[PDB]
Formats: C-alpha cells, structure tokens, sequence
C-alpha cells in the first residue's frame, strides 16, 4: 500500500518559523517529485512547491506566494519529505498536504497525505472542556436514543472526536467547530437503539492534539 | 501565469441525474512534444484529503468509476458525471501540469433529495459543567433537507437570542442530509433563575415548529 503522512502541524506566532515532514512508503521514492499542497479552512487547493526526482537533481521550484520564504527538501535514505516555513502569518493558516507528484512519465498527483492543520495565531493552547450529553427525563423511548459530546473552548484546532473507540460510526453527527472569543466549541452526536444504551456503554472519544488532550467521557443516564 | 477558473462555483443535483462542469486555463495546456493536455481533476470529499479522478485531461484513474469522463483540450475542459450518486457530494478541482502546478478554484457539487423533517433532541447541562460555573443548553436538529432552518430559544417561554450558537454539518454522504446543532450557553447564577427550557425547530416540511423542551425542577 501507498502511504503519505504529514506531521508537524500546530499553534505558531506570526513572524515564527514551522517544519513539517512527510513519511512515505509504498513507492520508489527516488523516482518521485514530490509537492506540497495547502488549503485554508473552507477555501482552495494552492499547490506551493515540489522537488523533483533523483534523475533530475533533486532541484526544487516553488510558487510565487511562497518562493524565497518556504524551502523544500527530501531524506532518500528514509524517503521522508519536508517543508520549511518561515516568517509566518495568519494567511499561512491552512491544511497542509505533501502529494506524489511527476515519475518522468506520468502527469498526476498520485496520491495525497491526510494533511496537518497550521494555525498561525498568538492566542494561547487551551485545552477542551469535554461535557456528556445525555438525555433529561425526555421521551427517551422512540425506538431510539440520540446522545452527545460537547467539547468546549479549546485552541486551536483541531480535536477528534470517535465514539466507542470507533465501534459506533453509522449514526454519528460531528459538527464543525465554531470560534467564539477566541475559543472554539464543537459537539457530536451519536444515534442508537434504546434497548442497548444504557443497558451496554457508550462513551466519546476525544483528542486535541495541541494540548496533549485524551478524554474518554462515558455517556451516563439521569 | 496560467490563471485557472472554474465553473460553476457551485450547484445541486439529484441523484440519477447527470453532472457537468467546466475548467478554464489562461492558455492552452497541450503539450507540443506528448500531444497530450497536461490537466488533471481531482475529488474532495468532506473532510477527506483530494483525490485523483482524471489525468490527461481524459484518461481515468484505476478504481475510478465510469460514470466519471473528463472531456476538452487546449484551454477549455470539462468533467461529467452521469448517474450521480449520494456518495458524488464533493468538491472538484482542476489543475494545469504544464509549467509547475495550479489549481482552479473548485466546484461544489451538492446532491439535491426529497424534503426530510429533523429529528430534535434536546439537553440539559451536565452536572460537571454546572460544578465550574457555566450551563450549555444543546439541541441537536438532525437528518434534514434541504439545509435552510430555524431555531429558536424560549426560556420560561420567553425567546431569547443572545449566547446562541449554531453548526451545520456538511451534507450527508450517504442520504444527502444535513444536521445542525445549536447550543445556548448562560451562566449558572442566569440558569438557576429560570425553569423551563425550549428549542423549537421550523422547518418547511411542516407549519407546525418541532419543539423539545425540559424542566429543571424535573432533573
Ligand atoms: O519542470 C519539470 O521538472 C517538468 O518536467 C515537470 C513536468 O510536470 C512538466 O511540467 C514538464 C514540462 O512539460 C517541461 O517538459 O516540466
Ligand atoms: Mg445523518
Ligand atoms: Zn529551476
């Protein structure tokens, strides 16, 4: 299997600097140029910069939003992609994607990374409140039962949310966050029979990256 | 300086229904030595990484399914889908090759489907955050269409605005509808004041608004 995963990502001050790297397996990495790729939250694809393969130097070229401020290099002997970036600022905040790029023969992008979020901003880490939702002496009996997490005021994003470690996945609802003073909030739902909660358990999983968060908040009933 | 544009920014489809959208690039993207048109598309699901669709401006990617044709040349392209599905919901991007990378801007394909009625819960806030100060009121409106509703809050029967936010998901890969969650939040010392506490949903699949509510006395 082709595998591509960034790392790196995370809370920067404007004027800093930030490295991101790229593991690969899967393919010759020698015989690949290799780009990366940034989106904005909600905006486009901006392709930034590739270097290009062993036959041809291993040269670099860059876009004009980016050139002379953002440098790319490769590890061959561990097939490892990096980006360098510099003097930092709040239009750098994005999703950042390494992509396989050009093999000499080949016009594509073959296969893309599953991104590390960059979030350029001088607010302070804070972790998330994480708050069982469950039902109050509701109707509760409709065949069904729709319980939540709510993880609230934390930066930056992002946080993960799975529930039952991943067991329940139909039936599931994460909404996107929202920023308010400085923090976000998001929540998550979960929809299952009511004959199996509470009579088995259901519990949220949830991560945030920038604070090192791991809550596994169990969804109790009354 | 190849400037790439897409068209639409975006529209809705239903599914069995066929697809078409357009890629523009500033000049002509066929390569003289290849003859081929260095253009290729990509899909990008919600939440998900891109994904290459077509490369060539023609040529399909293995795994890719047939009802997916790119189509043009030079400095017009073009890609279809014919028998849309639910799982088509995505946003699709063009990129030029010829001399070092660019994209186009995107199109947004969103899938249009019968109008559904939102399933409403309603929830108090947790004893461990009211321990800490605070009170979050959270109502979930889930597994309607089309995407436009509204919520209000009552408290003691009274609307109220202010502390209010709302989040709608993207559209459903599977059954094309969106869910939103809206949460209020008070301070304890405001939440202890009152006792009943209500979301009300209207929606256009009925005049009637989808009201869930709670009372603190019977927590
Ligand atoms: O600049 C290049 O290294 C490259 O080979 C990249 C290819 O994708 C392609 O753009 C090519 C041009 O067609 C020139 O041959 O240049
Ligand atoms: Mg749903
Ligand atoms: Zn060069």
């Amino acid at each position: 299997e082709v595998k591509l995963v960034e790392s790196g990502g995370g809370l920067v001050q404007s004027g800093g600097s930030l490295r991101l790297s790229c593991a690969t397996s899967g393919f010759t990495f020698t015989d690949y140029y290799m780009s990366w790729v940034r989106q904005p939250p909600g905006k486009a694809l901006e392709w930034l910069g590739f270097i290009r393969n062993k036959a041809n130097g291993y040269t670099t070229e860059y876009s004009p939003s980016v050139k002379g401020r953002f440098t790319i290099s490769r590890d061959n002997s561990q097939s490892i992609l990096y980006l360098q970036m510099n003097t930092l600022r709040a239009e750098d905040s994005a999703t950042y994607y390494c992509a396989r790029d050009h093999d000499g023969y080949y016009e594509r992008f073959s296969y893309w990374g599953q991104g590390t979020l960059v979030t350029v901003s001088a607010a302070k880490t804070t972790p998330p409140s994480v708050y069982p939702l469950a039902p109050g002496s509701a109707a509760q009996t409709n065949s069904m039962v729709t319980l939540g997490c709510l993880v609230k005021g934390y930066f930056p994003e992002p946080v993960t949310v799975t529930w039952n470690s991943g067991s329940l996945s139909s039936g599931v609802h994460t909404f996107p966050a929202v920023l308010q003073s400085d923090l976000y909030t998001l929540s998550s739902s979960v929809t299952v029979p009511s004959s199996t909660w509470p009579s088995e358990t259901v519990t949220c999983n949830v991560a945030h990256p920038a604070s090192s968060t791991k809550v596994d908040k169990k969804i109790v009933p009354r | 300086d190849i400037v790439m544009s897409q068209s639409p920014s975006s529209l809705a489809v239903s599914a069995g229904e066929k697809v078409t959208m357009s890629c523009k690039s500033s000049q002509s993207l066929l390569n003289s030595r290849t003859r081929k048109n260095y253009l290729a598309w990509y899909q990008q699901k919600p939440g998900q990484s891109p994904k290459l669709l077509i490369y060539w401006a023609s040529t399909r990617e293995s795994g890719v399914p047939d009802r997916f044709t790119g189509s043009g040349s030079g400095t017009d392209f073009t890609l279809t889908i014919t028998s849309v599905q639910a799982e088509d919901l995505a946003v699709y991007y063009c990129k030029q090759s010829y001399n070092l990378r660019t994209f186009g801007g995107g199109t947004k394909l969103e899938i249009k489907r019968a109008d559904a009625a939102p399933t409403v819960s309603i929830f108090p806030p947790s004893s461990e955050q009211l321990t800490s100060g605070g009170a979050s009121v959270v109502c979930f409106l889930n597994n309607f269409y089309p995407k436009d509703i509204n919520v209000k809050w009552k408290i003691d029967g009274s609307e109220r605005q202010n502390g209010v936010l709302n989040s709608w998901t993207d559209q459903d890969s599977k059954d094309s509808t969106y869910s939103m969650s809206s949460t209020l939040t008070l301070t304890k010392d405001e939440y202890e004041r009152h006792n009943s506490y209500t979301c009300e949903a209207t929606h256009k699949t009925s005049t009637s608004p989808i009201v869930k509510s709670f009372n603190r006395n019977e927590c």
